[PDB]
């Protein structure tokens, strides 16, 4: 009887692991 | 994996999925399996899932549906709880009749006060509770279930979601759109729950958010600056409310004695600092005579 | 209101002891080091920005990430996946809007695909338990901050500013408990702004005091002076902002005076 409430500046870059 | 679980029969279609009772094969247990189907292309574990399952596998309480098992396929995620007989809601409704006995309100108020105390001093807010989210067994317990709305707070809180509570359990300083919410909002919810015990019907039945408050302030009158400071001022409150008389508190719910009267109202506060706490609660006398009768089923 | 508030301190001080990593797990890691480690939460710190996620947020994953590599053994090429899958459980549990899984697949610039962030977000469950409400430094400070005298924001994002710094780097940090290095973070932050010191009813909330901290205090003290010469540079851009009052811009005090 009503129902429960549901639910670029940035580049994407793959990270360099050296060492 | 699931082929110790025999299914039995349907026990209430549960949003990601369905609801069973199921047996374990070997060892005779009776539960409640909750399906979530997971798919492809999708959103991955889904977050209430997620919260649902962290915080009940801290929340270890005689008032707290028990999570058994989480039984973790790739291909979908099952959640193993203790079965009980039925929800609040279904055992209200075949009560309609005679009504429930008081001694047996007082024990379902008194215990579902200590698993919300239990939630509250472990940082989560319920922010679900309604009678079918109240489970019942045979001997007189009562439990909080349906964590899939729960989240963990921190001190002092956030501002969280906004979209939180079944409409008429849901407290008044979300209505109006405050910057905070905390635990208040599931002792409003008891108490509306407290009530709806007494007389078995819900004590605000709205069906809009504007329907719900005009309800509460013709039950609570409209609160003002001196009843609720800051009122005035929160994000959704406007100067066009009517502003209604508050009536004699007795008549909120008639049948309920001098302590429950003293307890709802407490409960029912409009300033959630001053709303009682289900910690408090425990040591308010209406649960004096406290018992823990069997429910007849 | 108060009224739950020591309840909460306890658990939380009670549970941060269970969701420790292993003091030294990074010494059985066969191909990762604590460098990587270090160059991961920088870029995690990017990821939240980018996002808009609380500090919260960040905190969690960071967590998730040393609890999963304490048990679990990773190669490098696939330390950002375990990253990325921590950020998004992260997400899932704290944010109110998480973002959507196409995002955590695009800021990796697609090193792995969308079902290997979500097999391994999985994988990464399965290794947690499920145990996802971990306390954190973040958790403490806030509280914390409630003992100020009076509030001064410019000492809370300080602490914020030092609690994060933590994060980055394993050695020495993990040795300590997220309580205590919210302690050392708080009174290093109210020493720099005002000059007051670690309050008396810190002391009667936390058990602890400047000499149990002290050994906290200077390893952030020495972190806070070389912050500006720190490989990993991201929180101090962070903190240069309006939204935190330029904070990393403050001059530390060249001693605490202990
Ligand atoms: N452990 C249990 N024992 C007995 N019945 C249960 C149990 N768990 C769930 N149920 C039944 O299933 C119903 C829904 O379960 P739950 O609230 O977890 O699902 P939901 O999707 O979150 O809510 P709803 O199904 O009401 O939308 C309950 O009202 C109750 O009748
Ligand atoms: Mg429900």
């Amino acid at each position: 009887h009503h129902a429960s409430p549901r639910k670029h500046t940035l580049k994407g870059r793959r990270l360099v692991f050296d060492n | 994996s699931m082929e110790n679980f025999q299914k039995v029969e349907k026990i209430g279609e549960g949003t990601y999925g369905v609801v069973y009772k199921a047996r374990n094969k070997l060892t005779g247990e009776v539960v409640a399996l909750k399906k979530i189907r997971l798919d492809t292309e999708t959103e991955g574990v889904p977050s209430t899932a997620i919260r649902e399952i962290s915080l009940l596998k801290e929340l270890n309480h005689p008032n707290i549906v028990k999570l058994l098992d989480v039984i973790h396929t790739e291909n979908k995620l099952y959640l193993v709880f203790e079965f009980l007989h039925q929800d609040l809601k279904k055992f209200m409704d075949a009560s309609a009749l005679t009504g429930i006995p008081l001694p047996l309100i007082k024990s379902y108020l008194f215990q579902l006060l200590q698993g919300l105390a239990f939630c509250h001093s472990h940082r989560v807010l319920h922010r679900d509770l309604k009678p079918q989210n109240l489970l019942i067994n045979t001997e007189g317990a009562i439990k909080l279930a349906d964590f899939g709305l729960a989240r963990a707070f921190g001190v002092p809180v956030r501002t969280y979601t906004h979209e939180v509570v079944t409409l008429w359990y849901r407290a008044p300083e979300i209505l109006l759109g405050c910057k905070y919410y905390s635990t208040a909002v599931d002792i409003w919810s008891l108490g509306c729950i407290f009530a709806e015990m007494v007389t078995r019907r819900a004590l605000f039945p709205g069906d809009s958010e504007i329907d719900q408050l005009f309800r509460i302030f013709r039950t609570l009158g409209t609160p003002d600056e001196v009843v609720w400071p800051g009122v005035t001022s929160m994000p959704d409150y406007k100067p066009s409310f009517p502003k209604w008389a508050r009536q004699d508190f007795s008549k909120v719910v008639p049948p309920l004695d001098e302590d429950g009267r003293s307890l709802l109202s407490q409960m029912l506060h409009y300033d959630p600092n001053k709303r009682i706490s289900a910690k408090a609660a425990l040591a308010h006398p209406f649960f004096q005579d406290v018992t823990k009768p069997v429910p007849h089923l | 209101v108060p009224d739950y508030h020591e309840d909460i301190h306890t658990y939380l001080r009670e549970m941060e002891v269970k969701c420790k990593p292993k003091v030294g797990y990074m010494k059985k890691q066969p191909d990762i080091t604590n460098s990587m480690r270090a160059i991961l939460v920088d870029w995690l710190v990017e990821v939240g920005e980018e996002y808009k996620l609380q500090n919260e947020t960040l905190h969690l994953a960071v967590n998730y990430i040393d609890r999963f590599l304490s048990s679990m053994s990773v190669l490098r090429g696939k330390l950002q996946l375990v990253g990325t899958a921590a950020m998004l459980l992260a997400s899932k549990f704290e944010e109110i809007y998480p973002p959507e899984v196409a995002e955590f697949v695009y800021i990796t610039d697609d090193t792995y695909t969308k079902k290997q962030v979500l097999r391994m977000e999985h994988l990464v469950l399965k290794v947690l338990t499920f145990d996802l409400a971990a306390p954190t430094v973040n958790q403490f400070l806030t509280q914390y901050f409630l003992h100020q005298q009076p509030a001064n924001c410019k000492v809370e994002s300080l602490a914020m500013f030092l609690g994060e710094l933590s994060l980055i780097d394993a050695d020495p940090y993990l040795k300590y408990l997220p309580s205590v290095i919210a302690g050392a973070a708080f009174h290093l932050a109210l020493y720099t702004v005002t000059g007051q010191s670690w309050p008396e009813s810190l002391i009667r909330k936390t058990g602890y005091t400047l000499e149990s901290l002290k050994p906290c205090l200077m390893d952030l003290h020495q972190t806070y002076l070389k912050a500006p010469q720190h490989a990993q540079q991201s929180i101090r851009e962070k903190y240069k902002n309006s939204k935190y009052h330029g904070v990393s811009l403050l001059n530390p005090p060249e001693t605490l005076n202990l």
